[PDB]
């Protein structure tokens, strides 16, 4: 606010448009890399008085209206680990109490309708027949979970137990996040300490140039100070230019994780986490989404004998959807990722040719029913 | 709006167009209060003065000078002052300042002049061609003077060498005039280089004595231990003014603090050097200087080719500092605030968007999020689609940029 | 003969107040774990600037002598305490050699279980003091647990400094070199801790 | 005087190529997504949600647009539901039967 | 390595630092892209004889 150099800064041109100009684009980016992720349903679905599902229990992950806005335990827990010169901070189109809206829609509707939300309209489903069509979707046949339902129940509802005792003795996870936060913040510190250096100048402050030099030798030193202000801007909006890259890189990948993980069940191998994929539920975050992915991993293996095909009236038997395996003296066919023997059958096979053609058959009575 | 997007015709949006900023109130101007004046006024005051050939530098120091209490006074039978304007005297300063000083008789102070000509200034007190400084006299007929001649006051006349500027030349030595080597007597060819002014009561007004102070002035390597006068002011708060406290400037809120300074401590600075609290020189109080309220001004409108109806968003602002509305992101001004949500058309911040709406005006609201669904979940109850819409949805994906290239060479230097 | 400063001899660099905040500044300062000569006069050189410390309460160290000369064929600088109060002066003195207890002029001035430590330096006609006073536990040897050093004076003196002389259980003498240092600021707006980014990596 | 001219026009089109430089990666973000929209929806069908539009994909056609493309997204939504008792298996002579 | 020059570039502040850091931004990013293309086996598996 000096009128002396604001009149040297008019001869720079069209410089400080350019810099509010971009800046202005990294601003809007940011409202739309946060549309993109949270606001995927075009309604805001909520859960039943009726808490059913199945013996699973998402009461860590749902909200609470007790709490300090409508975030849930683990939001509440993500919230704590995250932590003047003309320079201005805009808030977010969207408030934390509007993103945890979205992530309760979100959760909601996973929960009562499985991907059928992401579809068309929601249609319910009770939730253990929900996690009966995930676990076919990973090509275990579906009596498995329904054998095994509390099982099931019990090792989830562990497992959510094990992020809140993570999310509370350890922040490192976050150091995603926080990065974000200190990258900039360090920025504005950087762009905010250079107004202080000389410049080869006689002096940091426009004043003291004004006060000791003849105007003409004053103008020749405030334009130093002139160059290197701008100079400063321009290498700070560069580095915001590539950090908005950066960031909206991982909010395309946030936006494609909410779809294909949180509304479905995306096959994609060790996209959203290890193992087989069941489901996943969004979480905000500071500055971010957090994806808690449900996935199937096998256990307790045991070593089979096995063969490619058997033989039986001279015809070779191939296996429907299985997998033939042996206990040492007797052959069963197997469904391939749970072991679940039966008894090898004219209808649990299908036949192609004889046993002269495959490498490695074996014989044993298929049962004809 | 128009003139900050350089069109005659906008488009509906939300746009930056200038920075608010408040004023400063009026100028604050806390020096250390008017303190250790240097003694002028006691020299002035003094019993006696010097013969003028044995001229007296008394000595000022580690004190402010103030001329203009001086300029402004009919308080001496002549005052003078050189090589500047007398409110620029206020201005200066000097490793030491001199009262250097002397009686002479009324006719001669005209003498004491910057390179001038004169008995006095040639032979006994000089001053250079551009001289800066004062001469201040006075009449002391009533103390000087006296019955027979008052004999003890003299000046040089009779030298081989006019004095240089400051030159100093106390010997009462005989002047020798001729062949003739003077011993150490008067007598011919062998003279008194001083003549005795004699001074009596019944002498005219310009051959009666006047006591003179010549204010004159040192700077050297060492600091400057005398500078012209502090102003003062008195002091307000909470409004943005412009400010110094002792030579920090600046333009600021200042507010009642409560931060722990340390006796010596003058100011106090936040992580990033920002000045942000200061000790009063004048009243022994800590006051935490605010920044004064700034903020980039939004334009909210419609598109123009529709009305000309506009609403101002005050980025930062409280309303109380700038239909009227406070908004988390900051103070709105010329929008109806509406209860009932809808999607949002303009944005605004923290959950406001604005629309022109229904006649017709500018409205904002917190923006809703879609339409609230429970859905109809129970432990054995299943819903299944009936029928089936096919859909076609369109998707838009850019490809390529236009291909450009430019020859910096032409463009730098055509 | 030479002790170890330990974390000593560390003064506010600028007459600023700081709250709960870490700031890096370059200046004169006594280096961390330096050797400081350790004493009981002699003259001594002065190099960029000073620090002394003592145990006393008896006012047997009545002060120093500052100067070129230290001597009457120019102005030199004299700090005297009398037990009642300091007095200071710049003139051309021809006191003693090596004075003991009884049991022109251009400038002038006027004001063990106990440690007493003090910090000197001149720059472009202005001298600077600075001290501090604190109980201590230990016989003989500095603490090594941390304090500041407040400013007293910035006497328009004007003239330099080449050599110095204290004026008669123990005295200690460090000298100052240019260093960056790390100052750690309390809620309270005090110095309480630093690092010497020179002495080692961990430092640095 | 034209040294000044020349540091002023060279920073002026410095801050134009930093600034393609930028807006040139974006649109290859976009031209990578889009060649990967074409080898996914166009020339066969996906089974990740959303990734060709709302709804279950069945096919998408793309058509030509100036400096990019457009894809037609034919999605099967489903609609008019019912709403029916369920049970996840059914006992017969004293065993489950699942569907 | 001049000590003259050296002084001179101090009165930019900031600019020498900031382009250390971003270069050491740099540096560390390809060990992280190369940690998550090839680090996704958790064992040092090995074919049989
Ligand atoms: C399977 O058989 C091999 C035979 O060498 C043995 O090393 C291994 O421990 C067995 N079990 C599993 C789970 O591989
Ligand atoms: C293999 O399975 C059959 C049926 O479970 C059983 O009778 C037989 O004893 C098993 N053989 C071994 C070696 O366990
Ligand atoms: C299985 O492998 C062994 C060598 O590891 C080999 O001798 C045997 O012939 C193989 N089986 C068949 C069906 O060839
Ligand atoms: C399977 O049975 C045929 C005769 O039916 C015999 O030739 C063949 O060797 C048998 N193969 C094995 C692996 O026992
Ligand atoms: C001058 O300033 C001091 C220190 O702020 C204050 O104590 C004193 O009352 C002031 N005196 C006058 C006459 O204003
Ligand atoms: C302005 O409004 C008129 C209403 O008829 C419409 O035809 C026109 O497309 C609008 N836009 C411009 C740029 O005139
Ligand atoms: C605005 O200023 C008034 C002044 O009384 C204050 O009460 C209020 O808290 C301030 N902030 C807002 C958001 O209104
Ligand atoms: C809008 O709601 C606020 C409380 O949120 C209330 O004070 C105000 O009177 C309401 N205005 C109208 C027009 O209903
Ligand atoms: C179907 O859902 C509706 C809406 O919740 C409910 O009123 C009705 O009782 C349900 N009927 C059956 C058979 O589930
Ligand atoms: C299915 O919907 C179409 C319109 O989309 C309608 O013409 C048709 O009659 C419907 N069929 C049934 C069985 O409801
Ligand atoms: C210097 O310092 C080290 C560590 O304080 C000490 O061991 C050594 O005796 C000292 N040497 C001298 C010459 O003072
Ligand atoms: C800071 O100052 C307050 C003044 O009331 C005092 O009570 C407190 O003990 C001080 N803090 C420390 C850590 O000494």
């Amino acid at each position: 606010d000096s009128t002396e150099c604001s009149n040297l800064l008019l001869q720079y041109g069209s410089f400080c448009t350019q810099l509010n100009r971009a800046l202005t684009g990294i601003a809007v980016e940011q409202d739309k890399n946060t549309q993109e992720v949270f606001a995927q349903v075009k309604q805001i679905y909520k859960t039943p008085p009726i808490k059913d599902f199945g013996g699973f229990n998402f009461s860590q992950i749902l909200p609470d209206p007790s709490k300090p806005s409508k975030r849930s335990f683990i939001e509440d827990l993500l919230f704590n680990k995250v932590t003047f010169n003309g320079l201005t901070v805009l808030p977010p189109l969207l408030t934390d109490e509007m993103i945890a809206q979205y992530t309760s829609a979100l959760l909601a509707g996973t929960i009562t309708s499985g991907w059928t939300f992401g579809a068309g309209a929601a249609l319910q489903i009770p939730f253990a027949m929900q996690m009966a069509y995930r676990f076919n979707g990973i090509g275990v046949t579906q009596n498995v979970l329904y054998e095994n339902q509390k099982l099931i129940a019990n090792q989830f509802n562990s497992a959510i137990g094990k992020i809140q005792d993570s999310l509370s003795s350890t922040a490192s996870a976050l150091g995603k996040l926080q990065d974000v936060v200190n990258q900039n913040a360090q920025a504005l510190n950087t762009l905010v300490k250079q107004l202080s250096s000389n410049f080869g100048a006689i002096s940091s402050v426009l004043n003291d140039i004004l006060s000791r030099l003849d105007k003409v030798e004053a103008e020749v030193q405030i334009d130093r100070l002139i160059t290197g202000r701008l100079q400063s801007l321009q290498t700070y909006v560069t580095q915001q230019l590539i950090r908005a890259a950066e960031i909206r890189a991982s909010a395309n990948l946030a936006a494609t994780k909410m779809s294909e993980c949180v509304l479905g069940q995306s096959k994609r191998v060790d996209f959203c986490g290890k193992g087989y994929h069941l489901m996943s539920f969004p979480q905000s975050a500071p500055h971010g989404v957090v994806f808690l992915h449900v996935t199937y991993v096998p256990a307790q293996e045991k070593n089979f004998t096995t063969a490619p095909a058997i033989c039986h009236d001279g015809k070779a038997h191939f296996p429907r959807e299985g997998v033939f395996v042996s206990n040492g003296t007797h052959w069963f066919v197997t469904q391939r990722n749970f072991y679940e023997p039966q008894i090898i059958t004219t209808d649990n096979t299908f036949v192609s040719g004889n046993c002269d053609v495959v490498i490695g058959i074996v014989n044993n009575t298929v049962y004809d029913p | 709006t128009k003139c900050t997007l350089k069109s005659f015709t906008v488009e509906k949006g939300i746009y930056q167009t200038s920075n608010f900023r408040v004023q400063p109130t009026e100028s604050i101007v806390r020096f250390p209060n008017i303190t250790n004046l240097c003694p002028f006024g006691e020299v002035f005051n003094a019993t006696r003065f010097a013969s003028v050939y044995a001229w007296n530098r008394k000595r000022i120091s580690n004190c402010v000078a103030d001329y203009s209490v001086l300029y402004n006074s009919a308080s001496f039978s002549t005052f003078k002052c050189y090589g500047v304007s007398p409110t620029k005297l206020n201005d200066l300063c000097f490793t030491n300042v001199y009262a250097d000083s002397f009686v002479i008789r009324g006719d001669e102070v005209r003498q004491i002049a910057p390179g001038q000509t004169g008995n006095i200034a040639d032979y006994n007190y000089k001053l250079p061609d551009d001289f800066t400084g004062c001469v201040i006299a006075w009449n002391s007929n009533n103390l000087d003077s006296k019955v027979g001649g008052n004999y003890n006051y003299l000046y040089r006349l009779f030298r081989k060498s006019n004095l240089k500027p400051f030159e100093r030349d106390i010997s009462t030595e005989i002047y020798q005039a001729g062949s003739t080597p003077c011993n150490g007597v008067k007598g011919f060819n062998c003279y008194f280089p001083l003549q005795s002014y004699g001074f009596q009561p019944t002498y005219g007004v310009g051959y009666q004595p006047y006591r003179v102070v010549v204010l004159s002035f040192e700077l050297l390597h060492a600091p400057a231990t005398v500078c012209g006068p502090k102003k003062s002011t008195n002091l307000v708060k909470n409004k943005c003014v412009n400010f110094n406290f002792n030579g920090l400037t600046g333009t600021g809120v200042l507010t009642e603090s409560n931060k722990k300074f340390l006796p010596f401590q003058q100011f106090g600075r936040d992580i990033a050097d920002t000045t942000d609290a200061v000790r009063d020189p004048q009243t022994l109080e800590i006051l935490d200087i605010t920044p004064c309220s700034f903020g980039g001004v939004s334009v909210i409108t419609p598109g123009t080719n529709t009305s000309n109806q506009v609403a101002v968003l005050y980025q930062g602002v409280n309303c109380t500092e700038v239909n009227v509305f406070q908004t988390r992101a900051g103070c709105l001004i010329g929008a109806e605030h509406v209860n009932n949500s809808y999607e949002c058309d303009i944005p605004i911040g923290a959950g406001i968007c604005a629309s022109y709406q229904t006649s017709q005006s500018i409205i904002a609201y917190t923006m809703s999020l879609g339409v609230e669904n429970s859905v109809a979940y129970s432990n054995n109850s299943i819903a299944i689609p009936t029928n089936f819409t096919i859909s076609v949805t369109t998707e838009i994906l850019p490809v390529s940029m236009t291909k450009t290239s430019v020859d910096c060479t032409m463009y730098i230097c055509g | 003969a030479y002790t170890n400063s330990f974390t000593r001899g560390v003064y506010y660099p600028d007459k600023v107040f700081r709250s709960s905040v870490l700031h890096s500044t370059q200046d004169l300062f006594l280096p961390f774990f330096s050797n400081v000569t350790w004493f009981h006069n002699p003259v001594l050189p002065f190099n960029d600037g000073v620090y002394f410390a003592s145990t006393e309460k008896s006012n047997i160290i009545r002060g120093w002598i500052f100067g070129t000369t230290l001597d009457s064929k120019t102005q030199s600088l004299l700090i005297v305490n009398n037990a009642t109060n300091v007095v200071i002066k710049v003139c051309e003195f021809q006191f003693c050699n090596d004075p003991f207890l009884g049991v022109n002029c251009t400038f002038e001035y006027v004001s063990f279980k106990n440690l007493r430590e003090f910090v000197f330096k001149n720059i472009d006609g202005y001298f600077k003091i600075y001290s501090k006073h604190t109980p201590i536990n230990l016989v003989r040897g500095l603490p090594q647990g941390f304090s500041a050093l407040e400013p007293l004076v910035d006497l328009p003196i004007g003239i330099n400094i080449t050599r110095f002389q204290t004026l008669l259980a123990a005295y200690y003498v460090g000298y100052l070199q240019p260093r960056t240092f790390l100052l750690k600021y309390n809620e309270n707006g005090t110095i309480t801790d630093a690092v010497d980014c020179a002495l080692d990596p961990l430092s640095e």
